[PDB]
């Protein structure tokens, strides 16, 4: 029996339906569990699946020259093998040797980009605040009543309360005027209402222009360079992982700048566990982005609700290989297995099946969509409804 | 139609006045988070702000309508607004005009001689309406000077007050035109 | 013995100098790969001679012949001791030639010409509102007219079907109409239609303001999957190259289809050289797109005329390693040199200067807006003249009917 | 002997560490000046002790007393051997204390709080068109009405002065008028007024769109000359400092006026400490501005809350050099250290990390637009209610006139 | 007699009215000429003013360790003194010693920022191209005539050619309608014209919004950082000068980036002579900026036409001191003169007088100015004029 | 007034036709810089482009209205435009209608019996007008597809052609209405 250290991170390792009911290897169902079983069969070597106490991909302490998590357990020799998504790094290669990589990897960017937020009915009213709309209604009532009073103030003038209401509604829409005030007192009312209408309509038009401009000039993150430049977005990576070490040692200017920012970012962008990273992204609504291996990004996209997606492509070539203590007897057989099992295609099929079966989700015009202006259509149809209803009421009244 | 109108006018005139007086006196004009008590859900009113689920519960303090500002003088726009907000002279004027209209509609019954009795009653009611609109505007503008704010029931009374105040104004006009047509020919 | 180096001439890896004809030896070629070769030469302590493979295609093996050509061909024959050319690390190549740890890794990218905002079409004026809104406006217009007609005839306070249609059309254009609904039931219809018209007109104005303020140009093929589905742009790879081989052996259905199609395309979409691919893209004006390693896409974009760009995520990551004959004596020293130079970061610095610092483009990125040209609003003029035509035609029909 | 260093505690030159109370020696102060002092100490090979002057004002000399205080005061008394504090190189200081070549040079800047777009005023709706346009629109409106009246009465095809005024007012608001000019002479007036109205309304709409899209906030004092002329914001300098002395001795008329005024101001605009100046600015909300060396302005901006900014060109360049007692033995080694460190560029690198790399602000710079609040359009509502008021008042005047 | 090397660059050295008529020192009239005369009087040392063959501030050849121009003439010892605006640099201090600086200096940025371009009358027509305006006029004539014909096509309809012209003009302005087409044939004409009007007016409004937005979001250069970031602006410095050397050696990241760009800028941004730099700025209209000492920037602003101004403030402290060969006998007296002449205030007064006397020139609202919309007012007044003229013609016709 | 109208109509009808025929035939429609001859000042026309102060001087070459483009087919928008531009069928149609109107106005003199004689003449003249406007639009749009371009005198003839073509159309309508009123009552 070889004790195998493996991090519990889906889809490589997922907890089975009943954690109490399932024990030993049957406790965990994952691609890496399936892969470990295949390695066990090919090498004829008994394996025991466990989760490392540290639960970290790996760490480097410069003072002590000591690793942690899966790497640490192999360095100390307490865990006999690592069958896990552990990236083969130069730093790791020196401490513990790695077999040929089972699967390719890359540093990718996970953000909640596909929010796909519904505009909502009555979003056409957004450019003017609710209080303005309510005051327009008050003003509309005010003007009509005042126009009515001034027209009827002195005894004998075609402006009844209903005709004044109509004139005012006609003036605010600007579409038509049945009749026009003749009295000085009347013409003042109309004159000033006409000024009110011109400024509000123009305000609405303008501000609606502002909204549609600013939401057409916002660029979604397309590159790592774009991520580094934007201060508002906080890209974060796992506190302890190969990617976090790669960024620290990275000789690339854009990458060094991005790494420097992570140290100088408040609150701290580093997240202890994958799930914590995913939740932080969802709570931030893209104010915080997550840096992780493209493989796990792929699964989060496949898994419902597909909240997090991929930005650009993978930064750099990575691979995950079986990790054993340098010059272990087990290393030779697992290196040969990494080739035999790959050529078999069983490993490839297991990866394909796990992503595709899990997968739930499998196209931009700047033009205003029906949804954006849906409310106005609903109001129109509602009005036509009410109008017909009132027409029938008038028809019934005319009979009696 | 003619006689009922006068009854509806009077009945409504006191209802409108009632809503305005309830609104002015009530401290439920705006529900918002206030630093006053410990980012606290507070039912602020036209006159007094009462905190809920904060440092206290049910505590009511007179609002400061003149905090430490940048624009302060005898004649400043920032000041002159706050003055009118603090005074709430417009909400009050509405109620005074509504009441004075409530007198004039009563006076129109006993003195049928004066057709101009009801004319005044209407003119007052419309003016009371206009006053209300200023009152709502000055209030909202002053409150502004994103924390969630929701207008409480007290405000909507003042809103409903205006709607009535306008309507009784319309009725008052109709009555005047009727009484003038009776005098006519 | 001096180590013959088979390096393909592809900038910025290898560029022939201005006065390379006057220059002799390795002096004629100046590039990242030349700098890298010099570094390898220093660590190995072996004198090196820069040479170019005749074919210039890094790998060419006929399936029938099973004989490699290019850099691979020079190593197989043993004429070139070492290859500093950026040969892709592929399984088929790895078995025939010994490979050092990759100096750089880069993905398979897509190179397309930049999209053009030129030639605004007729009916471009309808662009700010989506086609479904326009169609619903027409339905709404018919709905309102018919409802206004029915209410007017059922509950009279006239509005015939033709007069109601006219009123509605008048109201939508914000043009005053002498006829006006008098009935409460009628005035509701008009009132709400007037509200609909104000918001749509204002919406149109606003959104058209957005378009003319901010120019965003749609990429013809946003992703590789999109390119395969549309087939609008032909996709081509180096006639003999790792990219052409990878697509053929690709187990992905979309990739197998793309490989079959490219193999089954006349004229051939496969191109002899990188430069041939770039020229084909420019001449096609996006009728043909190019699949090449992201590194060359990067520098092609940096070099003037800054038209060819990189679109979509890379199809897959590929490493480039120093290539030696199977079991070469040079192999070990060069593998250790690659590791030493990677820890030094000399390779990364060399790449930075060549790839981006050159600044032929300068990565140039709210330019002063242009007055609308008759083209942008041409459609509306065509509709106007068409309407006047139809109007006259209908006038003559009415004239002929009036006689009989 | 260990060299006593008189360093003022001003970030980022000197910052007290989180656990400086727990720490002992020079460990308590961590700063650019602390790093610089360590470098000087290494080149001089002399042990150094970090100390703070009690007053903390780098120079204070009473004209009557003619005795220096602060860093100068510690050097005059001889209690401090050396000063790494950034003392300004001034002619008066140069005569009393020996000065090394300046490690950094910086100009006299202006620190003001950031301008606020809050509290849109009543009549803010008229902002997009300048006041002269509004006044000319009124003149044009009167002009058109009168001309329409005259032409109508002189060459009849009616349009009274009151009806012409109404027609014109109706036309400007884009509201249809039942009366329409019938005469050619009349229709020309209307025709051209209609053109005027369309362009102005459209101009207003457009420009108001520009304002609401793009927020630019006016700096209260754009330049030092502007500040002196307006006197809107009080200007203050360190009560005892090179800045206060330079302004007093300044031969420039505008500067002499500013110095006289600041000296002749109650309450005092002069501030005891830098921090006191910063707080005074924040409490004043731009009623008080601050004059200080551009270096401290730079880091004050970098430190949260990112409100205080640097406005205008620097009034004059001032160097800061390592300060020693007149004819000090330390002087020569420190002058050579400054020159050696300047050639090394160590000083420049130290400044870069402290000044900008800290990134407390991150130099944060088309945020999602806000729906117009009743305040922004409040004026138009006030005008409406005022108009309805006036209208009623005029109606009652007409009613009273009709009786008599 | 001491031969003095001095560059001919105003105001320090300007050519006298008649170059033929004036000879020796009388040939050149400048602040530096006045300053040289003062030095000559104080030190009691005869001076001969000449212009160096090289005509460069200075150069460094790394291979030869050789200077050029004024510095070169002092290094070789051919020119006995340099009384010139030569910045005291560490590199210069090692080769030739410098006296205490007569005047302070800084590296500044000269751009043609105050162009102050008039909007122009008939700029309101800018958002729509001239061809659209001309086609609108054709369309206006077309619609009116077609409306007239369709109305009169069948014998007995209140639309005469003049009334149809009025209706069409009314519809395009949207202000009013005297009358409305009743015929199907008529209503089609009106219907489609109404559609034409709505799109053009809306187009005009929109595009005018675009223009006013883009000219409100353009930021004039405010900092050196801003200059470096913008690619479109090409900042240039003198091919051979202290500033060009300072930027090469500059240890500051932003300055190193700016310097690197100058080498990698096509066409080459370096200019041989000051005048060439000034002309390049004027021809570029701010596409090219000029980097020079703040003192010369000050004079170009003072001198008509004040085309070039200053951006931000001076980058760094500089000084111009009298240059002599290291350990020259002349150096000691000129160093003492630099203090005596400064305390005298004669030097300061000469600088003040030269800038102020030369000086010819000694406030932004985003709001549209009367000038922007001036043409519409001119058209209005012109129309009212024509209208009155036509009214009098109608009055004269009515009599006869 | 009535008789002179008919003379003005006929006189104008040939003048309008004349301007259109001069315009179509003339090669001075647009002055622009063209790559044709060595960024050259060229007087391009509706049919032939003639270079000036370039490689040649006075050389006139038939214009290529179908260069190597991105959108080319039997049914394409880019193509269908160029087809109509190249053909210049609209400028020509205008002239044909102007001429045919010039026949119909002549026919109206001899055959006073047919009031519909002049009706047609007018209808043709208005249509000729409409045709012209398409002709101007298609031309300007095609030219576009910043080098300075200035419309030469030949274009403005076609512009003046339309203005006349409209006017004679108005006169033709007036004449028809007069002749119909003579038949009327
Ligand atoms: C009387 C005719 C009115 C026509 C109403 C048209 C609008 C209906 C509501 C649309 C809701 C938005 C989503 C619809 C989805 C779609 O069709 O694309
Ligand atoms: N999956 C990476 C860690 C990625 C990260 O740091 O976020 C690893 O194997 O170490
Ligand atoms: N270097 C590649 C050819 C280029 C490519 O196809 O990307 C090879 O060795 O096949
Ligand atoms: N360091 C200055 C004081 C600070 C200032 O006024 O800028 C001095 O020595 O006087
Ligand atoms: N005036 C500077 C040169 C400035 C420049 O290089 O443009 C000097 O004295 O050298």
């Amino acid at each position: 029996t070889y004790i195998v250290t493996t991090i519990l991170e889906d889809p490589y390792v997922m907890l089975k339906k009943n954690a109490n009911q399932f024990e030993g290897n049957d406790r965990y169902e994952g691609y890496c569990v399936e892969l470990a079983a295949e390695i066990a069969k090919h090498v004829g070597y008994s394996y025991r699946l466990e989760i490392v106490s540290d639960g970290k991909y790996g760490a480097r302490d410069p003072d002590t020259k000591a690793w942690n998590g899966m790497v640490g357990e192999l360095v100390y020799g307490r865990a006999d093998v690592a069958v896990a998504p552990l990236t083969i790094t130069l730093v790791r290669e020196e401490v513990i040797d790695f077999s040929k990589p089972f699967m390719s990897l890359g540093i990718s960017i996970m953000i909640k980009k596909p929010q796909k937020s519904k505009p909502g009915v009555f979003s056409f009213l957004d450019p003017l605040a609710y209080e303005i709309w309510m005051c327009i209604v008050f003003a509309y009532i005010g003007v009509s009543v005042v126009l009515f009073l001034v027209s009827r103030f002195s005894p004998y003038n075609e402006f009844g309360i209903f005709n004044s209401l109509w004139f005012s509604l006609g003036a605010f829409m600007q579409q038509g005027c049945d009749i026009s005030p003749r009295s000085l007192s009347g013409r003042i009312v109309g004159g000033v209402w006409w000024f009110f209408t011109l400024i509000i309509i123009s305000s609405y038009t303008a501000n609606l222009a502002a909204f549609l401009t600013v939401e057409r000039m916002v660029s979604p993150i397309e590159s790592a360079e774009d991520l580094a430049k934007q201060t508002e977005i906080a890209y974060g990576t796992l506190e302890a992982g190969s990617t976090k070490e790669f960024f620290r040692r990275s000789k690339i200017a854009v990458f060094e700048k991005m790494w420097t920012y992570m140290k100088s970012a408040e609150p701290s962008v580093f997240v202890r566990t994958t799930e914590e990273g995913m939740i932080r992204v969802r709570k931030s609504k893209g104010k915080y982005a997550y840096l992780l291996e493209s493989t796990m990004n792929e699964y989060i996209e496949q898994r419902k609700p597909c909240d997090t997606m991929k930005v650009g492509g993978n930064l750099d070539s990575k691979g995950y290989g079986i990790a054993t203590p340098k010059g272990s007897a087990l290393r030779g057989p697992v290196n040969l297995a990494v080739l035999k099992l790959s050529e078999q295609g069983v490993l490839d099929k297991l990866k394909s099946k796990w992503w595709y079966d899990k997968g739930e989700c499998g196209d931009k015009t700047s033009a205003l969509s029906l949804s954006n202006v849906a409310g106005v259509f609903y109001i129109l149809i509602g009005g036509l409804g009410l109008a017909m209803l009132v027409a029938l009421i008038e028809f019934c009244y005319k009979s009696r | 139609e003619k006689g009922v109108q006068v009854l509806l006018t009077t009945i409504g005139a006191f209802a409108a006045f009632g809503l305005m007086t309830i609104a002015i006196s009530t401290d439920y004009w705006l529900y918002t988070r206030a630093l006053i008590c410990n980012g606290g859900l507070t039912h602020s009113g036209l006159w007094r702000i009462c905190c809920l689920e904060g440092l206290k519960r049910g505590v009511c303090v007179k609002i400061n309508h003149f905090p430490e500002d940048t624009d302060y003088d005898h004649d400043s726009a920032e000041y002159l607004l706050r003055v009118v907000r603090a005074s709430s002279i417009f909400p009050i004027l509405s109620a005074i005009l509504l009441l004075l209209g409530g007198v004039c509609v009563a006076a129109s019954r006993v003195y049928k001689s004066k057709r101009n009795i009801i004319l005044g009653a209407g003119i007052l009611f419309v003016a009371a309406g206009l006053s209300n609109i200023i009152g709502v505007i000055v209030y909202i503008s002053a409150n502004a000077g994103k924390n969630h704010y929701s207008y409480g029931w007290s405000f909507y009374f003042g809103g409903l007050s205006f709607i009535l105040a306008e309507v009784i104004g319309v009725l008052a006009v109709n009555i005047y035109i009727e009484r003038s047509r009776e005098a006519h020919c | 013995k001096t180590v013959v180096v088979t390096t393909i001439l592809e900038s910025p890896y290898v560029m022939m100098k201005k006065n390379h004809e006057m220059l002799e030896g390795n002096e004629r070629y100046e590039g990242y790969c030349v700098d890298l070769a010099a570094e390898i030469a220093k660590h190995c302590g072996f004198k090196y001679k820069l040479t170019i493979v005749g074919d210039g295609k890094y790998g060419a093996r006929d399936a029938d012949t099973k004989i490699w050509n290019g850099m691979v061909g020079e190593l197989v024959y043993g004429k070139a001791d070492i290859a500093i050319a950026p040969l892709t690390i592929t399984l088929v190549r790895e078995e025939v030639i010994d490979f050092s740890k990759p100096f750089m890794s880069l993905g398979i990218s897509i190179m397309i010409k930049k999209p053009q905002k030129s030639k605004p079409g007729v009916f471009s004026f309808l662009d700010p509102l989506a086609y479904e809104i326009w169609m619903c406006i027409v339905f709404a217009y018919i709905g309102v007219s018919v409802v206004l007609f029915l209410v007017s005839r059922f509950s009279p306070y006239e509005f015939g079907i033709f007069n109601s249609l006219w009123f509605s059309l008048g109201a939508f254009m914000r043009q005053g109409c002498d006829i006006s609904p008098r009935s409460l039931s009628g005035r509701i219809v008009g009132g709400v239609w007037w509200f609909f018209t104000l918001i749509i007109i204002s919406s149109y104005t606003a959104n058209l303001a957005a378009f003319l303020t901010v120019e965003r140009m749609v990429s013809p093929i946003e992703s590789a999957e999109d390119l395969s589905k549309q087939t609008e742009i032909a996709y081509g790879t180096l006639d003999s190259g790792s990219t052409k081989e990878f697509f053929r052996r690709s187990k992905i259905a979309v990739f197998d289809k793309m490989w079959t199609y490219m193999r089954s395309a006349e004229p051939s979409v496969f191109v002899r050289t990188t430069a041939e691919g770039v020229a084909r893209v420019r001449k096609s004006k996006g009728k043909y797109a190019y699949l090449l390693e992201s590194t060359m896409n990067e520098y092609i974009e940096q070099r003037k005329p800054c038209d060819t760009m990189k679109v979509g995520g890379n199809l897959d990551s590929k490493g480039y390693g120093i290539a030696t004959p199977k079991g070469s004596s040079l192999g070990t020293p060069v593998n250790l040199a690659v590791l030493k130079l990677s820890e030094q970061g000399v390779l990364d610095k060399l790449k930075n200067k060549w790839w981006y610092d050159k600044g032929e483009c300068g990565a140039k990125d709210k330019e002063k807006t242009s007055a609308l040209s008759l083209s942008n609003v041409a459609g509306v003029f065509y509709i106007l003249v068409g309407g006047l035509g139809l109007a006259m035609l209908v006038a003559l029909i009415e004239f002929c009917y009036k006689s009989r």
